[PDB]
Order: structure tokens, then C-alpha cells, then sequence
């Protein structure tokens, strides 16, 4: 019941749409949020004064 | 085909009583789980599946 035709089709359409030649993108998305987020981090204890 | 009978309760089912319909199911039929497969996939996009992949 879960391989009805219509759901498997938009589903593979869709993701080739989001996803083709995108992995630069999420790894500098990924480079990115993990620079900003350790540097916010490092003021764990100053956000929390 | 046969009947499988799973007892519960403490009453005792009385000559000529008749278990509810919510208390029975029916079987999923090996020619409804072939239909199902086949029309399915019939209907499946391989290209845009390999390419998701």
C-alpha cells in the first residue's frame, strides 16, 4: 500500500529537483553553521550571564 | 481456507451464539497482495526512481 505510484513518482521527481548538483551548496552550508555555531558556543557562559 | 479461534473472557460463549463482527476479520488475499504489487508498479516511474537514488 505504501508503493502507490503517484507518492513514489512526485516524491523521486522532487527530490531530484532539491537535490541535483546541491552538494556544494549544503557543504558550505554545513562549513558555515558549524563556524558560526562553535564560535557562538564559545560564549556558552557568557550568554548565560 | 480455515477458521483460527483466539478465546478471551471469563462468560461462556452459549449454544448457537454468535460472535460480532468486530471481534472477526477477514483474510488479505494472495491474488489482492499480486494485483496490488503488480498495478503499482506498473505505474512506476524506474527512470526518475534510479535517478532519485
Amino acid at each position: 500500500r505504501s508503493l502507490e505510484p503517484e507518492k513514489v513518482n512526485t516524491i523521486a521527481t522532487s527530490l531530484i529537483t532539491i537535490f541535483q548538483g546541491q552538494g556544494g551548496t549544503i557543504n558550505d552550508i554545513l562549513d558555515q553553521t558549524a563556524q558560526l555555531t562553535a564560535s557562538l558556543a564559545d560564549r556558552d557562559q557568557a550568554i548565560g550571564e | 481456507k480455515n477458521i483460527e479461534i483466539e478465546p478471551r473472557g471469563s462468560e461462556t460463549l452459549k449454544p448457537r451464539g454468535v460472535l460480532p463482527v468486530g471481534q472477526t476479520s477477514a483474510p488479505y488475499q494472495i491474488y489482492d497482495a499480486f494485483l496490488d504489487v503488480t498495478r503499482n508498479a506498473a505505474g512506476w516511474d524506474t527512470q526518475a526512481v534510479r535517478q532519485s537514488l
